[PDB]
């Protein structure tokens, strides 16, 4: 079984620049590599053939060549349609594995968050259960990190974290953290603050929420 | 040209089998080898096997062998997958493509998702949630409308109501246990929302609920 | 509906059969060159008429006639593919254990086979381009092996002339030797027939298609037949007759069976996968069958 | 080329070789390197 390994799992563009998707293979493999390309909407299209040899319908602007375990795909002027996921494919060996990783973005400037917290509601309480979210709205760089103080007691285990892919009118994303608890023990820790921190920004944003 | 349709989505309780259709068409099909290619959530793709509609010879992978049975029904030119006994642990999208003379996939069908999830259909619970004793408006505000509860993955929710389409955001489901959770976020010029109501509308076409409920000011 | 048994390659009993073939084709050579000298194998070389016919009939006939087989039976494409490279292959070394059992100067018939593999190597990708258009426009010009084809032909000539040279050196060893190799021969042929009928199993039913036995049962006996009218109409001797016909009517389908697995899936050579182990009976038969008609001829000439 | 195989004269499978070491015959057969095979699409069409 050969392992496909590819360096980057997310990629910055912008437009009318070309991105060089590399991939790499545990063994070699002498020229007998796949391209792939999945569009948001599903709609997988094969691009690059036996490396070197474009599939009939694709842009002459899709290139990209290798041998032995190094590959590339390059795609010289990117348009807004050129946007999507790329897989690289073996099939030199049975199993025929891929590579499975490689997404593209647009690049812009950087942005911090719009931090918010929301306290629970009170139908949410009669309900029996508890949750708090705070909102992280219209930052660039997508791989920042939350937190929860909760008067020192910085907890992961029941945190969950939703995602928002990039817009048009933008190439911000969004944030959905949410803590998930029940009865009995949400007053028992009196207040709670969410903790965002951005690597951009030298410090963090804090928003405090008090049950009074 | 050659298109590929699929069968559509597709919703089975662990342990009970599930079938998936192929519809091939815009060329002879019994001369070219169609493979099938699972997708994880994450997005992960692994190659399950191939089978020759001319005689059905088949090969699958040495992990999806157990489960994975494959026909092509010459007749109507719709290849077949089944899954047999489906754990939790398989989902999502799987696809079916027609291998092109030489080893490449040529062209695929638009994917077929199955989720496998002993949970019935449930009504969303909605809860809104407006902005606690900070009261720092500045420009705007940033409102919101969750729900959660809901078992098939069917929901929308539009505000309809100060929406302004954007300074919208929705965000995907996520399964805490079982049941779905989503939540979805809208920003509001500072002294509308206390003196105009907003509202947020959540429709569940699966179970043939609507609700639609205002959410009263904090204090 | 073909389908191969689950397990064909990888077996313990398709390794068995391969090495009692190794063995049977080892103990054939020796026992089969323990009657040959030099110095006639050194002056079939230095007259190379029969040489010459043998190998204009061979690559003349043999690749002629599947491709004529191969347009009158209106077979597939890949089904015309088939027999063409089996008459493109090399004459096999069947054919001198065949010419042994019709007393048939098994100098030339060394000889012949050696020369026909090396010509074969040479000039038999130019013999499937030049028959294949119309069929297959791919290349499979690359997939003839070539460094195993001279590796085979010294591997079989080592025991023919280690036999060579065991009897022409001391001759005592021929009674002891001879016969415990005839031996070994009879116990391996059997076990080869057993071993090859319990592996192939009931998926020889899917392979033996009206028109495949019917090609498959003609062309071996066309070769022969062709192979004797040419070398009679030479005017060679009644001993060189029977040997360049039962040299150009038997074939190596091994290569057959090897560049058609390289150059495509095994599903779509499905089943026709079987078609080298049919030549193969089938030209067994016939050589037997003309064996046995030669000797009855052979005791009526007394 | 892409073949490899030491063809035996009394063979009909692709396995029946003349290697020592029957590598053919083990789970890894490596006597052809030629992954990129033709499915040949008119193979069963006459003509």
């Amino acid at each position: 079984d050969i392992v496909m390994t590819q360096t980057t799992s997310s990629l910055s563009a912008s437009l009318g620049d070309r991105v060089t998707i590399s991939c790499r293979a545990s063994q070699d493999i002498s020229n007998y590599l796949n391209w792939y390309q999945q569009k948001p909407d599903g709609t997988v299209r094969v691009l690059i053939y036996y490396t070197s040899r474009l599939h009939s319908g694709v842009p002459s602007r899709f290139s990209g060549s290798g041998s032995g375990t190094d590959f590339s795909l390059t795609i010289s002027n990117l348009e807004p349609e050129d946007i999507a996921t790329y897989y690289c494919q073996q099939y030199s060996k049975f199993p025929w594995t891929f590579g499975g990783g490689t997404k593209l973005e647009i690049k812009r400037a950087d942005a911090a968050p719009t931090v918010s917290i929301f306290p629970p509601s009170s139908e949410q309480l009669t309900s029996g259960g508890a949750s708090v979210v705070c909102f992280l709205n219209n930052f660039y760089p997508k791989d920042i990190n939350v937190k929860w103080k909760i008067d020192g007691s910085e907890r992961q285990n029941g945190v969950l974290n939703s995602w928002t892919d990039q817009d048009s009118k933008d190439s911000t994303y969004s944030m959905s953290s949410t803590l998930t608890l029940t009865k009995d023990e949400y007053e028992r820790h009196n207040s709670y603050t969410c903790e965002a921190t951005h690597k951009t920004s030298t410090s963090p944003i804090v928003k405090s929420f008090n049950r009074n | 040209e050659v298109q590929l349709q699929e069968s559509g989505p597709e919703l089975v309780k662990p342990g009970d089998s599930v079938k998936m259709s192929c519809k091939a068409s815009g060329y002879t099909f019994t001369d070219y080898y169609m493979d099938w290619v699972k997708q994880n959530h994450g997005k992960s793709l692994e190659w399950i096997g191939y089978i020759y509609p001319y005689n059905g010879g088949t090969n699958y992978n040495q992990k999806f062998k157990g489960k994975a049975t494959l026909t092509v029904d010459k007749s109507s030119s719709t290849a077949y997958m089944e899954l047999h006994s489906l754990t939790s642990e398989d989902s999502a999208v799987y696809y079916c493509a027609r291998r092109g003379r030489f080893p490449w996939l040529a062209y695929w069908g638009q994917g077929t998702l199955v989720t496998v999830s002993a949970a019935k259909t449930t009504p969303p619970s909605v809860y809104p949630l407006a902005p606690g004793c900070g009261d720092t408006t500045g420009s705007s505000v940033t409102l919101g409308c969750l729900v959660k509860g809901y078992f098939p993955e069917s929901v929308t929710v539009t505000w309809n109501s100060g929406s302004l389409s954007s300074s919208v955001h929705t965000f995907p489901a996520l399964l805490q246990s079982g049941l779905y959770t989503m939540s979805s976020s809208v920003t509001v010029p500072s002294s509308t929302w206390p003196s105009q109501t907003v509202t947020c509308s959540v429709a569940h076409p699966a179970s043939s609920t609507t609700v639609d409920k205002k959410l009263e000011p904090s204090g | 509906n073909f389908t191969l048994p689950p397990n064909f390659g990888k077996r313990p009993t398709d390794l068995a059969l391969s090495v009692i073939l190794v063995f049977m084709l080892f103990f054939i050579m020796l026992s089969l060159g323990c009657t040959m000298e030099f110095s006639k194998i050194k002056a079939h070389l230095w007259k190379p008429k029969g040489l010459a016919i043998a190998l204009v009939a061979q690559y003349g006939i043999m690749p002629l006639t599947a491709f004529v087989l191969g347009k009158v039976f209106r077979l597939k494409n890949i089904e015309a593919l088939a027999i063409l490279v089996c008459g493109c292959s090399p004459g096999g070394n069947l054919s001198n254990v065949f010419s042994l059992a019709m007393k048939g100067d098994m100098n030339l018939s060394i000889v012949m086979t050696t020369c026909s593999t090396f010509c074969a190597l040479g000039m038999m990708p130019l013999l499937l381009y030049i028959y294949s258009r119309g069929i297959y426009d791919g290349d499979l010009k690359d997939k003839v092996p070539y460094k195993g084809i001279v590796i085979s032909l010294v591997l079989v000539l080592i025991p023919c002339t280690i036999g060579i040279v065991l009897k022409s050196k001391r001759p005592q060893y021929m009674r002891y030797v001879i016969k415990g190799g005839m031996i070994i021969i009879l116990l391996c042929s059997v076990a080869v027939t057993v071993l090859s009928a319990i592996n192939v199993g009931k998926s020889i039913m899917f392979a033996m298609t009206p028109l495949l036995i019917a090609t498959s049962s003609l062309m071996p006996f066309i070769g022969f037949l062709l192979g004797y009218v040419l070398s009679a109409l030479f005017c060679l001797n009644g001993r060189c007759r029977r040997t360049v016909s039962m040299e150009t009517g038997c074939q190596n389908v091994q290569l057959c069976s090897t560049i058609l697995n390289v150059a495509f899936p095994p599903e779509v050579i499905g089943p026709l996968f079987f078609f080298p182990l049919l030549y193969m009976i089938f030209q067994l038969g016939e050589g037997l069958l003309l064996i046995a008609i030669f000797w009855c001829y052979e005791k009526f000439k007394t | 080329g892409t073949n490899l195989s030491v063809p035996n004269p009394l063979g009909f499978f692709p396995d029946h070789q003349l290697d020592p070491a029957f590598k053919a015959n083990s789970e890894n057969p490596d006597w052809d390197l030629n992954p990129h095979k033709d499915n040949w699409p008119d193979a069963n069409k006459v003509g």
